[PDB]
């Protein structure tokens, strides 16, 4: 896996170049927003249970066939497997947020996920709905706009980080 | 690519854990040390041509026998490749300084180096001479700040130890 | 699906053996016990609505706090889901009684139940209360024969122990 | 794997239904014929060597190219592998007969058999011939009409069980 | 196919080694022993019909019970198959003598033989009788040279020991 | 794997024949040239480092893009992997020369090599060039016509063995 720094290095290596001043400036921006990035990650991991269970429950209450006989969330075994998948996906998204790069998510989570879900019969449309609910939840916790829990931070602008979180969730939805 | 970030994340992933306090603290360390190593990287990237030239000169001044027929520097193209190799190493060090870990060196220069240099009759002592010269030539604060030099010298020492 | 038949056949298959005397004897046991457990299954399937209703009533009579806001039964839809869950369990017990083993329960209700109930704030004590009430409410021979009750109570006890 | 009882349960679960009285009646019929089913299985397993070796030998005496150089039964290694396959197939058929359901046979024996035989070069036509000879032999032993061995049972009608044995052998032939 | 050559090469391959002195020396042994075993092979291939006929005759002269009904030689086709089998074995021995190892026998006659002969009621003692007769009938130098006979008898003994 | 002798035996087995006098004559020719074959193998294995490093270096000096960023020999890891592949191929070619049959090479080296190289991105054209340089080098060492090293042997004609070495290298080039 790569982080934001090794991503810059790989791109530079493509040209056999030393890291350009422009890239160094961008990385210094990443450093300057480091504390905000850590608060962003803390806000997601500290509410991971809330995020995942609310997203799976929302997916189901919008499509109750999922819990009818034959539904892919029918029986406790399947519901447990689906809650576990929601948690795993959120975990890899939080790794991408901590690292500032989506390689960890693409390589260790998404690579082969589509085929696996086809093989198992997991509905992709329901999966994307769970992931987009988690996306809205995670963005809210980054921006500290969740209705029922607040996380005290010093005032400022974390729009870039929430946009990043959303872009990772979008990669997940696109891959399946 | 071995770094503070990737090391901590891989540890968490192996245990199936979300990031917790210790992972965030590790990244904080990356933030803290970034200034010195990015300074060293920037200094190196802005003057690498003279550094490489001096290093290669030191290698051949210490080992004139390399220019004898049948040896690694017996033609101009081979000498040029020697300076090119030193350049590659300095570039990988620049990358290591930016990433904050030895990953770029480990994967792009060290892995397989011994097999290559033995099949190509490239004596390890010559590369070590180039890097020792570079390490000893560093002048503080003329060339960079104290802590920037700690980072630069550490990467050079890591390369040297890989060739030991 | 765990049963006398599948257990014996899988044992033979693991050793690459044809059925022999012990396998046939096991199936004979299934024949012998079929009468009592099929009676229990038939009694349960013909009256499950009243049984489920009574069980859910017992759960909420014992745990009124479930109807408080933020708790598992704080809305009518959630109460309905509670009775539905109890229905699912009684249906799986009906299946276990028909199969002669705990397979349907193990695979369709118990596996993953703890992860689900913890993520959904569904206290295990509530399901246990519904099943304890059902076990204690059974009246012999009013509701079924003695041995039918042994089978029915055993399946209920198995469910309860799974939640312990 | 499923037996006749769990098969009924799976079908009932498809409708979130308790087991219907009609299904209970059918299962009670299965119970009533239990002793006949056990005699049927005993009659096959007690003559398994006879069944398999006679079927492989018949397959060969009808197609002697199988034992010419290049034939898939040529050399002792191949003949032994083929006798072993005949025995394995009969064993899984006897499991299906004991269980009253073909799931054990389909899942643990037939799943992938066709592809495997294509990969190895085992002739499917010769395989079906060996299996249909075993089918006739097994049916005879169920109905106690084998010429050279008799098995004493109380008199009655085991046509349903022989038909079942034949249906399992037919599944084998169809799968390849 | 087990031979000096394949054995040595596989050993080298397992260790990822080029052929070295010991591998070349092994092949030299194959060169040295080739004369005697190729002589034995040539003698066998030029007279196999009479050898097989004599061997099968010895088997049935020693075991007349094989011609009883229900036994392996109770029909003419089965007797013919007996002589055919003996022919196959002599052919595999011819192959073993040419290759210089037991490979053709091991893979084409011995592997699976016991399972076949038990399922087909073919008594091992009958094949052993055919091979013992053949081994004892060999006449030196009438039939072949001394060392050719050492090779021929050794292959026959290997077959016999496989049936023991 | 097969050698020249077992190759003859497999061909004979196809016809259920004892080894023909014609085949025995050919094998006796193989025996008669045994010492030459051993010298041939010795001449290759005693110069394996020279052969492989000269062939990889030649491949690169004819196509320097291989060592530019993005080239499949770029970085020490890739160059080492490529020197290792050159050595492995030469090793299997020397096994084929010692055995007098190409089965060892086809089965343990070439089977799947093309697909593997496609999967990894190793350029097939550059590979064939390295192999054909090794081919010329190996033939030279067999014929004792390498410019810079001589190997003393008794005078004679090893054209057949060099032709064999070349045919094995050609199998390698054809397979990829
Ligand atoms: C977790 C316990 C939560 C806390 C704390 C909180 O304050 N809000 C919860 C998390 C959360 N969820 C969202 C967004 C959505 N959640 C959805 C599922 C619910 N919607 C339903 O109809 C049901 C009924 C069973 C459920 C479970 C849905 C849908 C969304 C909207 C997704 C979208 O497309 O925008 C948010 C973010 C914004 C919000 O307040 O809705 C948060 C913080
Ligand atoms: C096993 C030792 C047997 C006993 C005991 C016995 O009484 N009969 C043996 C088993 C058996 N086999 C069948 C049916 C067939 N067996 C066939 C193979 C034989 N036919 C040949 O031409 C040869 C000569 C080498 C062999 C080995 C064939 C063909 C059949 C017919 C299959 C079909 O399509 O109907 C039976 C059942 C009925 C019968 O008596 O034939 C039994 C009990
Ligand atoms: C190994 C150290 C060698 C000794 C000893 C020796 O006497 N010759 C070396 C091995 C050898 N190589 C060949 C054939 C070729 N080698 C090639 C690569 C070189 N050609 C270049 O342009 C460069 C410059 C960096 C390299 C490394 C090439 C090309 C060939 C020709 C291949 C062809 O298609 O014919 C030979 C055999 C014949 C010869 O003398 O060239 C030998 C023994
Ligand atoms: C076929 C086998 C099977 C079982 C056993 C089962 C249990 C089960 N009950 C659920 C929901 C639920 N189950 C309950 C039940 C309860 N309310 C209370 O007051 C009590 C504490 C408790 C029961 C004693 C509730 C409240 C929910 C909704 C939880 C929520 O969305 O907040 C869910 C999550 C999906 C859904 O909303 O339907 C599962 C998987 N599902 C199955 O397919
Ligand atoms: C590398 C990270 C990783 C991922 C991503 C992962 C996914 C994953 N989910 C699985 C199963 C499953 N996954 C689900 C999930 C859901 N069902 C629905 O209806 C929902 C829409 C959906 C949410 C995505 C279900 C129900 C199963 C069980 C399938 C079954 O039991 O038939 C399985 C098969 C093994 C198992 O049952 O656990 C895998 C491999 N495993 C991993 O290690
Ligand atoms: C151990 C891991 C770790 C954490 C968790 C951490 C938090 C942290 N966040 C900070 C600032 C801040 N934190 C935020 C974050 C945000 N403000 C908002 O209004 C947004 C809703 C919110 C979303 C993430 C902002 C805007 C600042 C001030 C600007 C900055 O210093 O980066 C600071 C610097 C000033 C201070 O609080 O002493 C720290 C140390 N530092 C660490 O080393
Ligand atoms: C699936 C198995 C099953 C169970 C568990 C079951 C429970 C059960 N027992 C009931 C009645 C009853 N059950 C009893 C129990 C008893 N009667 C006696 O003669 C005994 C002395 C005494 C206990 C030892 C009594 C007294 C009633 C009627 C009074 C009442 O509704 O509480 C009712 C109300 C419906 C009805 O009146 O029939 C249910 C649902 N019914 C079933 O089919
Ligand atoms: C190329 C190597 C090779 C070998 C060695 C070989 C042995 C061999 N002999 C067989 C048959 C047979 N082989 C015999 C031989 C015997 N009759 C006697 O009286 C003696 C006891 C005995 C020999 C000493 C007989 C009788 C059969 C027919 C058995 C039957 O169908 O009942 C069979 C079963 C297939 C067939 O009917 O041809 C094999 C595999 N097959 C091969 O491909
Ligand atoms: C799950 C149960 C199961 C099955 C079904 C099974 C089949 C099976 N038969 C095999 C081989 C074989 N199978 C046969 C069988 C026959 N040749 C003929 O001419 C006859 C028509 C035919 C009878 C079907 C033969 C000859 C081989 C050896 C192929 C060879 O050696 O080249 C192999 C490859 C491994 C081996 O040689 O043993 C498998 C996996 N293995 C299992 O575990
Ligand atoms: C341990 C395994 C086991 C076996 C083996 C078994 C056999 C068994 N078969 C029986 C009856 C019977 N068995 C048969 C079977 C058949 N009659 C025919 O003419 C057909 C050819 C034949 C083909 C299978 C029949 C028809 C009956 C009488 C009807 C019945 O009781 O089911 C009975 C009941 C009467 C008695 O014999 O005491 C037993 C115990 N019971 C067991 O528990
Ligand atoms: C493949 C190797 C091989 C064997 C095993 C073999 C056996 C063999 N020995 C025979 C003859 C014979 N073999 C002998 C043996 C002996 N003659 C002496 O001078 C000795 C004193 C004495 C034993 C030490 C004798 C006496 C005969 C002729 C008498 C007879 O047919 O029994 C025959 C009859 C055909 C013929 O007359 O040549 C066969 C088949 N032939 C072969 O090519
Ligand atoms: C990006 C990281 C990277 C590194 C580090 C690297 C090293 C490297 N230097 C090489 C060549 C070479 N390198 C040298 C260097 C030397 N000449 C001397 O006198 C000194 C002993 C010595 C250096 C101290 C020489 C002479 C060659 C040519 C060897 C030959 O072809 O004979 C080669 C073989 C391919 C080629 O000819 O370019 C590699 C892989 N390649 C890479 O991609
Ligand atoms: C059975 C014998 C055998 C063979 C044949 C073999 C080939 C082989 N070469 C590999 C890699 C590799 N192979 C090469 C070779 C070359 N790159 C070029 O530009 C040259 C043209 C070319 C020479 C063929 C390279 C560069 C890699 C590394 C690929 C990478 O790191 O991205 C790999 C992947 C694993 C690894 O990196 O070592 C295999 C399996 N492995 C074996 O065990
Ligand atoms: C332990 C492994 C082993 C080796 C290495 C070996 C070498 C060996 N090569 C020989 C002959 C020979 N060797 C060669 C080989 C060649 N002559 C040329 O001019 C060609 C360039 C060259 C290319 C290979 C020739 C032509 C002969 C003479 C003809 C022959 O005896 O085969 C001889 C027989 C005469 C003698 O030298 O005593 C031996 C023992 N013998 C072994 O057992």
């Amino acid at each position: 896996m790569l982080d934001a720094f090794s991503r810059v290095v790989v791109n530079s290596d493509s040209k056999a170049a030393y890291v350009g001043g422009s890239d160094l400036q961008a990385l210094k921006t990443f450093i300057a927003d480091g504390n905000k990035r850590l608060d962003a990650v803390n806000s997601i991991v500290s509410n991971a249970s809330c995020i995942v269970s609310d997203a799976v429950s929302g997916m189901i209450c919008e499509n109750p066939g999922l819990i009818a006989p034959g539904g892919n969330c029918y029986t406790n075994r399947r519901m447990a497997a689906c809650l576990r998948d929601g948690e795993i996906i959120l975990r890899y998204t939080s790794y991408a947020l901590l690292a500032g790069d989506s390689s960890v998510l693409e390589d260790r989570c998404l690579n082969g996920l589509k085929e696996t879900y086809i093989a198992l019969g997991v509905p992709t449309n329901s999966s994307v709905r769970a992931v987009s609910i988690m996306k809205s939840a995670a963005v809210a916790f980054i921006s500290n706009t969740a209705s029922q829990r607040k996380m005290a931070t010093t005032d400022g602008d974390c729009s870039a980080l929430s946009s990043e979180v959303a872009s990772y969730c979008d990669k997940v939805a696109a891959a399946i | 690519m071995k770094s503070v970030i990737t090391t901590t994340i891989s540890a968490a992933d192996a245990a199936g854990r979300f990031p917790s306090s210790s992972d965030l603290e590790s990244v904080q360390g990356n933030i803290q040390r970034a200034a010195s190593r990015l300074e060293a990287a920037e200094k190196l990237a802005g003057n690498h041509e003279a550094v490489v030239k001096e290093a290669g000169d030191a290698c051949f001044a210490k080992y004139s026998y390399l220019k004898n027929p049948g040896e690694a520097g017996d033609s101009q193209e081979k000498i040029n490749k020697c300076y090119r190799d030193i350049d590659h190493y300095m570039r990988l060090i620049n990358y290591s300084l930016v990433v904050g870990g030895t990953g770029p060196l480990d994967e792009w220069c060290i892995a397989g180096a011994r097999e290559v240099y033995r099949t190509l009759n490239l004596p390890s002592s010559s590369y070590v001479a180039a890097f020792v010269f570079t390490r000893d030539r560093l002048c503080v604060p003329r060339d960079m700040s104290a802590q920037a030099g700690v980072e630069y010298g550490a990467a050079l020492d890591y390369v040297i130890n890989s060739l030991c």
